């Protein structure tokens, strides 16, 4: 199962949460809850003077860190 | 890492946004301290701290992967509370640092 | 007999704090579970050495 | 340099955890429940008569004075039963239940929504998607469909 | 016998740092169990090498 595939317990929880957010009815509660599953964040690190993404740990849940 | 000090801003009130810390141990060290404190009797060594010897036994009843998940889950909740408190502290201190600008 | 002591180990592993309060009952069981064995041995030693 | 101008507080100290008890000799009559999704509670120390949780080992049922046990929550339903005989079902996404001998329950989760906020029509669509995803030979999709089906099957069983 | 030793193993696996305090009780139960065998072994050797 997903355990030896490498994804952690917390990504599994977040995926189950995303599924619960999918199924539930249209209403104010879904409007509050979609915020708690959507992916908007990033990582970044400073070069000598410029910004650069640290894309080794992805935000999307299907993927696996390396 | 052997210890993670998560710094954040605690919102005590609209005029009070103080500092706060979560000193997270390492997993292997946390497990060893859990065993060493589950063996001996329950005695608090610091005022305001709670005894949790039955918890530190029942977690011994819990399997290994579940204990790792326990650690990661609670550390995640700690980080989340830190982010939420700093969000609110930002939005509360910005008003003060804007009315003085005005 | 050893079921008793084994259980004491399991309990003291679960709750070491309680170990001191568990040791009496352990011994108590052993004081009697073994006694029956003696009452099973006594016959075998009372059957042979006195009956012709 | 100023000698340590700052002296930050420990944030743990701003919470009020229960203190466990040895040999108290008194059994609680009704538990004190506390359910929490990501950060916010939905219930704060409510008197409760009974509660019923789901785990990987199987379904458990907790009453007052239940033994101290800490364990996972398998993703499924969660039944609360008040002293008035009514009930309240909540769907969850994992967590950890912390029971107390004195009678306290902290069910900390990532999500908590009542069944009343869920519709079978919208669920039926997700089912075949997760299933066919489990059929697709690919580690990226198979595990995701398996997890989605794992959360959906108890819902499809309970709504009926 | 083996129940006693198995329990010691499982207890130490549940609480290693208690392994020193549980090993005594183990031995105790062990020996006494074994002692019964010896008596059961005494008779079987007391019944042939002396009796006519």
């Amino acid at each position: 199962s997903w355990r030896d595939a490498g994804i952690s317990y917390l990504r599994y929880l977040s995926i189950v949460t995303r599924c619960i957010h999918e199924v539930q009815k249209e209403g104010p509660l879904l409007t509050k809850n979609v915020r708690f599953s959507t992916i908007g964040w990033k990582s970044l690190y400073l070069d000598h003077g410029a910004t650069k993404e640290y894309t080794a740990i992805p935000a999307e849940l299907e993927k696996i860190p390396e | 890492w052997d210890r993670a000090q998560i710094v954040y801003n605690r919102y005590h009130g609209a005029a009070s946004q103080k500092l706060a810390i979560f000193n997270l141990p390492k997993f292997e060290d946390w497990k060893q301290k859990l065993e060493e404190d589950s063996a001996g009797d329950g005695k608090i060594e610091e005022d305001g701290l709670l005894q949790s010897l039955p918890m530190k036994t029942a977690l011994g009843e819990l399997e290994e992967t579940a204990v790792e998940d326990f650690y990661n889950f609670h550390s995640c909740l700690a980080v989340l509370n830190a982010v939420s408190e700093n969000e609110l502290s930002e939005y509360a201190a910005r008003i003060v640092a804007v009315e003085n600008q005005l | 007999v050893a079921m008793c002591f084994s259980s004491y180990m399991l309990a003291a592993a679960r709750q070491p704090n309680m170990s001191a309060k568990l040791l009496p009952y352990c011994i108590l069981g052993f004081a009697l579970s073994e006694a029956l064995a003696l009452f099973t041995l006594l016959i075998a030693l009372l059957e042979l050495f006195v009956f012709s | 340099q100023d000698p340590r101008k700052f002296f930050p507080d420990n944030g743990f100290r701003f919470f009020d955890g229960p203190e466990d008890s040895f040999g108290d000799g008194n059994i609680p009559a009704q538990i004190i429940l506390t359910l929490t999704r990501q950060d916010e509670f939905i219930l704060k120390q409510e008197p409760v008569a009974a509660i019923t949780i789901r785990t990987n080992e199987g379904e458990m049922g907790v009453l007052a004075g239940h033994e101290y046990t800490v364990q996972q929550l398998a993703p499924g339903i969660l039944e609360v039963e008040y002293e008035g005989g009514k009930k309240d079902q909540y769907v969850i996404s994992g967590g950890f239940a912390h029971v107390n001998d004195t009678g306290v329950v902290d069910i900390n989760t990532v999500e908590a929504v009542p069944l009343e906020e869920i519709d079978h029509e919208k669920l039926a669509k997700a089912l075949e998607e997760a299933r066919a995803k489990s059929q697709s030979p690919d580690e990226a999709v198979r595990i995701q469909g398996e997890i989605a089906l794992e959360i959906f099957e108890p819902l499809e069983a309970a709504l009926h």
